[PDB]
C-alpha cells in the first residue's frame, strides 16, 4: 500500500555548479626561446651554437 | 497545491501530490502538509532542500 | 525581563514540543516563534560578567533556522534543534545567573548585567512573546502600575524573634509577669505568663497585648488560630534582659480568656475576631493584635488550689497562650515562602560564586534581615532577582 508519510523525503543537494573537463586549459603555458633551453644541469641543451 | 510557493522534485512527485490532494480518503493532515510542505534553498551555502 | 523571560519560555516550548514522532502541526506556530528567535539573536555578541567568581563568558549566535519538512518529526531535526537549544539554554542560564548576583541603590527594578541591558533594546522586543507566568504577569502589570498580587503558601513575612517582655519583675526573678513570642516565617507562638496567677490582679485578669506589625500588607489571608503556645509550655532557664543572670520559667497552661485577634490596616479594624479559634479570613491588614487575659480559676480543685497559693514563693507559673500560622496570603510584594524556591536558588547562585556583599542584600541574602529592613530600594532589587531566578527555574 501507499503510505505518504513512508514516501515523502526530502532530498538535497547544491544549487549549481559548473563541472569542468580540460583541466590543463586553464595553464597558460609558454616556452623559451629554444636557442635558451637548458637541460638538467641547467646548461645548455646544445652548447654548439 | 502549495499555499506558500511550495516546489517539489519530480514532475511526477507532482502528480502524485495532485491525485493525493484531490482523493476524498486522504487524510486531512496529509492534506494540509501537501499544501504546507516547503523546499529550502540556501543560496549562500549552496544548498537545496 | 520579558525578552529573557520569552527567550526562556521560547526554549521550554522547543524543548517540550520539539519531539521524535510529533505532528508538523503541533509545532508551526513554535517553529515560527523558535525562527524568529534564532533570526533576532543571530549576529549579536553578548558577554556575561566577571562578578564574584562567575566567570567571564562570551557568547556567539549564528545558527540556522528550522525547516518544515516532514509530517512527524523526526530524529535528525530533534538533534539540530536540540543543538540549537542547548547552546541557548546555556546562554539564558548565565544571563540569568548575571543578573541575579548584581544590585544597585537607585535603579533596583532596571537591569543590571549587560546582557539583559542589551535585551531591553527595541531590536530584541520582536523574541516577545506570550507572558502567562506568575511572576512575569506581575511584573509586566506592576510596570503598568496595575493592582497585581504574588500568592504565597506560608509566607515568610515574620521576621526571626525568640524574645520576651517583663512588665513585673524583680532582681530575684521569681514573681514575673510578662509576654513570650516566637515570630518565625509565617508563624507567631505567643504567651503571657504571671507568676501569682492574677492573685493580687484587679479581678484576677491579667491582660496581655502583643502587636505584630507587618513589613508589607497581607490581602486574602487564611490563618489557623490555636489556644496553646506549645513553645511555651515547658520548664525553660532563660536569660536574663542583660544576659546577667538567668532566670526559672515552669509554666502550668490555663485557658485563654477574652481571646481577641485584630487585623487591622492603617490603624482600621479590618478583622476582629473573639474567642474564634481553627481558619480564619482577614481581608487586607498590615498589624495583628492579638489580646488575651490569664483568668485565676474562681472554682480551682484542691490541686489546683494548691499549685497557686495566696503569696510567694511561686512553683508553678500560670500561662496562657496563642498560635497564629498564615497559611497561605496575597501580598503586592515579592516574599519568600515554603513552596517556592526563588529565594533559595538566588541565594544559591550568590553563595556558589562568592559574591561579595553589594549595597543593597544583606550579607549571604539572610532572610531576616531583608524582611526586617525591606526598604522600597531593597523589594525592587529583591523583585527583579526573584523574576530572574523564576526565568531560570524554567530551564535549569
Ligand atoms: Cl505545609
Ligand atoms: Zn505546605
Ligand atoms: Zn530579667
Amino acid at each position: 500500500q501507499f503510505d505518504f508519510r513512508a514516501s515523502m523525503h526530502m532530498l538535497t543537494s547544491n544549487l549549481t555548479f559548473t563541472v569542468y573537463s580540460d583541466l590543463l586549459a586553464f595553464v597558460s603555458a609558454d616556452t623559451v626561446e629554444p636557442i635558451n633551453a637548458v637541460a638538467f644541469d641547467n646548461m645548455r641543451i646544445m652548447n654548439e651554437l | 497545491n502549495s499555499r506558500d510557493a511550495g516546489k517539489v522534485v519530480d514532475s511526477e512527485t507532482a502528480a502524485i501530490c495532485d491525485a493525493i490532494f484531490q482523493d476524498e480518503e486522504t487524510e486531512g493532515v496529509v492534506r494540509r502538509f501537501i499544501a504546507e510542505m516547503r523546499q529550502r534553498v540556501q543560496a549562500d551555502r549552496n544548498v537545496v532542500n | 525581563m520579558d525578552v529573557l523571560y520569552s527567550l526562556s519560555k521560547t526554549l521550554k516550548d522547543a524543548r517540550d514540543k520539539i519531539v521524535e514522532g510529533t505532528l508538523y502541526s503541533n509545532v508551526s506556530d513554535l517553529i515560527q516563534q523558535f525562527n524568529q528567535m534564532i533570526i533576532t539573536m543571530n549576529g549579536n555578541e553578548f558577554q556575561t560578567g566577571g562578578i564574584g567568581n562567575l566567570p567571564i563568558r562570551n557568547w556567539n549566535f549564528d545558527f540556522g533556522l528550522l525547516g518544515t519538512t516532514l509530517l512527524n518529526l523526526d530524529a535528525n531535526y530533534v538533534e539540530t534543534a536540540r543543538n540549537t537549544i542547548d547552546y541557548f539554554v546555556d546562554f539564558v542560564d548565565n544571563v540569568c545567573m548575571d543578573e541575579m548576583v548584581r544590585e544597585s541603590q537607585r535603579n533596583g527594578i532596571a537591569p543590571q548585567s549587560d546582557s539583559l541591558r542589551k535585551l531591553s533594546g527595541i531590536k530584541f522586543k520582536r523574541i516577545n512573546f506570550d507572558n502567562s507566568s506568575e511572576y512575569i504577569e506581575n511584573w509586566n502589570l506592576q510596570n503598568r502600575r496595575q493592582r497585581t498580587g504574588f500568592t504565597f503558601h506560608k509566607p515568610n513575612i515574620f521576621p526571626y524573634s525568640a524574645s520576651f517582655t517583663l512588665n513585673r519583675s524583680q532582681p530575684a526573678h521569681d514573681n514575673l509577669m510578662g509576654t513570650m513570642w516566637l515570630n518565625a516565617g509565617s508563624e507567631i507562638q505567643v504567651a503571657g505568663f504571671d507568676y501569682s496567677c492574677a492573685i493580687n490582679a484587679p479581678a484576677n485578669i491579667q491582660q496581655f497585648e502583643h502587636i505584630v506589625q507587618l513589613r508589607r500588607v497581607l490581602t486574602t489571608a487564611t490563618i489557623t488560630l490555636l489556644p496553646d503556645a506549645e513553645r511555651f509550655s515547658f520548664p525553660r532557664v532563660i536569660n536574663s534582659a542583660d544576659g546577667a543572670t538567668t532566670w526559672y520559667f515552669n509554666p502550668v497552661i490555663l485557658r485563654p480568656n477574652n481571646v481577641e485577634v485584630e487585623f487591622l490596616l492603617n490603624g482600621q479594624i479590618i478583622n476582629t475576631y473573639q474567642a474564634r479559634f481553627g481558619t480564619i479570613i482577614a481581608r487586607n491588614f498590615d498589624t495583628i493584635r492579638l489580646s488575651f487575659q490569664l483568668m485565676r480559676p474562681p472554682n480551682m480543685t484542691p490541686a489546683v488550689a494548691a499549685l497557686f497559693p495566696n503569696a510567694q514563693p511561686f512553683e508553678h507559673h500560670a500561662t496562657v497562650g496563642l498560635t497564629l500560622r498564615i497559611e497561605s496570603a496575597v501580598c503586592e510584594s515579592v516574599l519568600a515562602d515554603a513552596s517556592k524556591t526563588m529565594l533559595a536558588n538566588v541565594t544559591s547562585v550568590r553563595q556558589e560564586y562568592a559574591i561579595p556583599v553589594g549595597p543593597v542584600f544583606p550579607p549571604g541574602m539572610n532572610w531576616t534581615d531583608l524582611i526586617t529592613n525591606y526598604s522600597p530600594s531593597r523589594e525592587d532589587n529583591l523583585q527583579r532577582v526573584f523574576t530572574v531566578a523564576s526565568i531560570r527555574s524554567m530551564l535549569v
